[PDB]
RNA sequence: UUGACCUCAAAUCAGGUAGGAGUACCCGCUGAACUUAAGCAUAUCAAUAAGCGGAGGAAAAGAAACCAACCGGGAUUGCCUUAGUAACGGCGAGUGAAGCGGCAAAAGCUCAAAUUUGAAAUCUGGUACCUUCGGUGCCCGAGUUGUAAUUUGGAGAGGG
RNA sequence: GUUCUUUGUAAAGUGCCUUCGAAGAGUCGAGUUGUUUGGGAAUGCAGCUCUAAGUGGGUGGUAAAUUCCAUCUAAAGCUAA
């Protein structure tokens, strides 16, 4: 069944694959549920945000990490620098991960900054209080919005100092390529007898 | 829609366009790719030359993120600044206050150097730059600054 | 071990400030532990040689130690364990007799 | 405590003392029957560490099971098929001993849970466990917080369903690259790579 | 003497020679459970004694 | 001779519990061949049908012996992608994931291994009463071959 | 929301110094066999043989020796959407 000039195919559908058709039919009737689901949650939960405050954080994989986005939680490191307890924090809508570590200063403070304008901005209603009724707002992450560090200005000065960045990327490759051939040529010219 | 065709044209044709002498059996040639080597030779050599055998080295567990590296042409390299602050970028083309570009924030990983840019001083940021691409930029009297 | 700030070469990577993150006590799970210390040489001691320890100690004393590393190797899974367990039975043999 | 003892101990299989005792109690296991109720641990400290505790409604099952292969039950070897499912007599059951020592012993104590099994011995013809078991209609388990979970109907059989220790090893349910085709599930991960998602708009 | 598990008091001649803990291998985990107030005990010890 | 202990029994002993049904979905075991390869044996169909064991309202998974190699992410699940790609394959027919990224939902934790040792502080049951999904007193019993409190690696403990 | 209950010199959290810091074995791992996987000098699983350690152990998708580095912390457990 090779006919005229086509491209080759790859359809796998040599299993009983009618057997598995997922048809999302259900796409609105799930929107509205999700909805009703969000609606009933915020209600029943107290004037809460639907949501926990999440911290800014890198994202891997060069792909990607030119680019800040929403971390799991915030690390313990700086929970205790915006002078909470982790247990405390997770009871007044702050999300800690105990997994993620502080290796940059850049981010660790930015997480210290949103923490500390969450505490700002939040008011916890006492125990055994009366607290009158602060009018709900839904979403923290829209309150404390992520924003992309700036790196530079928009105008500088020029500085070209005639190091030639094509030949200092050569350079660096070819290094990093030869580093361990150069070292081992060292090693057997230290033999010094 | 089933109104337009060529089934609705071949009701009362007894073979339904597919022939008296060779009618329309169920695989005569075989299942899909079948006899790519032996009976679907001629039309695989021709159209799809290089199909059977193998060409190269394998790599296990690649993972295209490592590789990601878009180009941006100088002959671009202007649709980066925004369309108003461009204007005046262009005009007074000064050694000073020169625009930066950061390229990888726009989303490019290497510069490289189709085009040709106005003799305008750019500060162009990459992760990696064409040869030919740098000494149009310097030509042009910007610099490449390279980050990570 | 400071990045380079470009993006290809041997530091490559964007300059940060480091924060050196406290040690987790994970990290420490296969530490020294005075009480596992102290436990280990009281079993060691009432619980002896298993015959192929016993088998190694032999070939460590008659047949020099990398005879007795290819038999360890053989015996346990790896090259390490083997070096370890040979290293372990000639302390044996050191604390025996010939102090 | 004398469980570190106990558990460092443990660990000295050939030597001189627990060559001695294995003898001596596999011999007694064999003697006594296939399945049989342990009067207490042979190795509390093991126990301990799998989760029993010396109160009422912890039970300890002793069970024997036969060593080797899954010898393909099909009449005189015939298969009827390819050449490729011809095997008989090197075929694997992927499915520990353990788990069919901890199967066999839920099956007797149907009123109990199977909480965890470890191994005690083995000769060339058994392997020996002894099943820890949990009485979910006791009140001491009722009560007691730490142990009511596996009172949860949810929580019936679980060895029957790989549930317990040995049942996941043998899912394969662990983390990372090398169990891709058995972390949620082996035929729900299957299952979800051959579904054709289609939607209402078709992308 | 009669441990069903020897493993409970193998070791425990031994921890005692290490320590310098004078000891005694006796007839009676029953014994010593009436010692205690229990069916068995395994072991008793006198850590303080009266003058 | 008496009283224990250990192990093992018996009772229409006191009180309970299991089985069977259903089985769309779910957790496992076992397990084809038709079919495709224009023949066919590996392969494919398919880790599917049939067979067997076991649940729930969901199940399972689940708080990393993870992913990564980054300026690092941070339980699990699902969707959109990655991708018909890396890879597998008489490298033939065919097969074929995963990391990142966007989103839905978000939630975290607990035992073992510790001397309470100036006090088994723990628990089932019986019985009487009570404000009865239980409580209190008393009594047996379980339990030191370890039941409570205390700690779970993010730590944490002992002293000051 | 309102009332009789008030637990309790009980419980919990936090700062600094100091000594420690127990962390799961016929298991991990290895060989071999079978099955399985996209996992390719071997992805998982299972049988049998061997069988660990504690600055260890696992992983780091090409087998191996050597030197490092990174990242977790198995062989026990619960958990809604
Ligand atoms: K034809
Ligand atoms: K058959
Ligand atoms: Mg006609
Ligand atoms: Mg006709
Ligand atoms: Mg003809
Ligand atoms: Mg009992
Ligand atoms: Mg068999
Ligand atoms: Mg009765
Ligand atoms: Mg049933
Ligand atoms: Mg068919
Ligand atoms: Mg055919
Ligand atoms: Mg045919
Ligand atoms: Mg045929
Ligand atoms: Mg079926
Ligand atoms: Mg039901
Ligand atoms: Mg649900
Ligand atoms: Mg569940
Ligand atoms: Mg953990
Ligand atoms: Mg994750
Ligand atoms: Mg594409
Ligand atoms: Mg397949
Ligand atoms: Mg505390
Ligand atoms: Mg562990
Ligand atoms: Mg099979
Ligand atoms: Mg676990
Ligand atoms: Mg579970």
């Amino acid at each position: 069944a090779i006919s005229k000039n086509l491209p080759i195919l790859k359809n796998h559908f040599r299993k009983h694959w009618q057997e598995r058709v997922k048809v999302h039919f259900d796409q609105a009737g799930k929107k509205v549920s999700r909805r009703n689901a969000r609606a009933t949650r915020a209600a029943k939960i107290a004037p809460r945000p639907l949501d926990l405050l999440r911290p800014v954080v890198r994202a891997p994989t060069v792909k990607y990490n030119r680019k800040v986005r929403a971390g799991r939680g915030f690390t313990l490191a700086e929970v205790k620098a915006a002078g909470l307890t982790a247990a405390y924090a997770r009871t007044i809508g702050i999300a800690v991960d105990h997994r993620r570590q502080n290796r940059n200063q850049e981010i660790f403070d930015a997480n210290v900054q949103r923490l500390k304008e969450y505490q700002s901005k939040i008011i916890v209603f006492p125990r055994n209080g009366k607290a009158p009724e602060a009018e709900q707002v839904l979403s923290a992450a829209a309150t404390f919005p992520i924003a992309q560090p700036a790196t530079d200005v928009e105008a500088r000065a020029v500085q070209d100092n005639g190091e030639s960045a094509f030949r200092t990327l050569r350079l660096a490759r070819s290094e990093k390529k030869f580093r361990g051939i150069r070292e081992k040529r060292a090693r057997e010219k230290a033999e010094a007898e | 829609p089933s109104r337009f065709t060529k089934t609705r044209k071949h009701r009362g044709h007894v073979s339904a366009g597919k022939g008296r002498i060779g009618k329309h059996r169920k695989h005569p040639g075989g299942r899909g790719m079948a006899g790519g080597q032996h009976h679907h030779r001629i039309n695989m050599d021709k159209y799809h030359p290089g199909y059977f055998g193998k060409v190269g080295m394998r790599y296990f567990h690649k993972q295209q993120a490592h590789f990601w590296k878009p180009v941006l042409n100088l002959d671009k390299l202007w649709t980066l600044i925004p369309e108003d602050k461009r204007d005046q970028y262009l005009k007074s083309a000064s050694k000073e206050t020169a625009p930066v570009i950061d390229t990888l924030a726009a989303g490019y990983g290497k510069i490289l150097g189709k085009g040709r840019i106005p003799n305008v001083p750019v500060i162009v940021k990459a992760r990696f730059v064409s040869k030919l691409a740098e000494e149009k930029i310097r030509a042009a009297g910007g610099v490449v600054e390279l980050i990570a | 071990t400071v990045k380079t700030g470009i993006a290809i070469g041997l530091n490559k990577g964007k300059k940060v400030t480091s924060m050196t993150p406290a040690p987790k006590i994970s990290y420490k799970k296969g530490a020294a532990s005075n009480r596992t210390k102290f436990v280990r040489s009281l079993v060691r001691e009432i619980a002896g040689l298993s015959p192929y320890e016993r088998r190694l100690i032999d070939l460590i004393r008659n047949s020099g130690e990398k005879r007795a590393r290819k038999v360890a190797k053989k015996r346990l899974g790896s090259f390490t364990r083997a070096k370890a367990k040979v290293e372990e039975m000639n302390n044996i043999i050191a604390a025996s007799r010939r102090h | 405590g004398a469980y570190k003892y106990l558990e460092e101990l443990q660990r000295k299989k050939q030597s001189d003392v627990l060559r001695f005792l294995q003898r001596v109690r596999v011999w007694e296991y064999r003697q006594k029957n296939v399945i049989h109720r342990a009067a207490r641990p042979t190795r509390p400290d093991k126990a301990r560490r799998l989760g029993y505790k010396a109160k009422q409604g912890f039970v300890i099952y002793r069970v024997r099971v036969r060593r080797g292969n899954r010898k393909r039950p099909v009449p005189k070897g015939a298969t009827y098929g390819k050449p490729t499912n011809q095997g008989v007599n090197e075929l694997k059951y992927q499915r520990s001993l353990r788990a069919t020592a901890e199967e066999r012993v839920g099956r007797r104590a149907a009123n109990l849970r199977v909480l965890n099994s470890y191994w005690v011995n083995q000769d060339s013809t058994y392997k020996y466990f002894e099943v820890i078991l949990v009485d979910p209609q006791h009140k001491a388990i009722r009560r007691d917080a730490r142990y009511n979970w596996i009172c949860d109907p949810v929580h019936k059989h679980r060895e029957a369903r790989g549930l317990t220790a040995t049942g996941k090893k043998s899912r394969g349910i662990n983390k990372g690259h090398k169990f891709n085709n058995t972390k949620a599930g082996r035929r729900k991960t299957w299952k979800r790579q051959n579904t054709l998602s289609l939607w209402r708009y078709r992308k | 003497n009669d441990v069903d598990p020897i493993e409970l008091v193998v070791f425990l001649p031994a921890l005692c020679k290490k320590m310098g803990v004078p000891y005694a291998i006796v007839k009676g985990k029953a014994r010593l459970g009436t010692l205690v107030n229990q069916k068995t005990s395994a072991v008793a010890a006198l850590t303080e004694v009266r003058a």
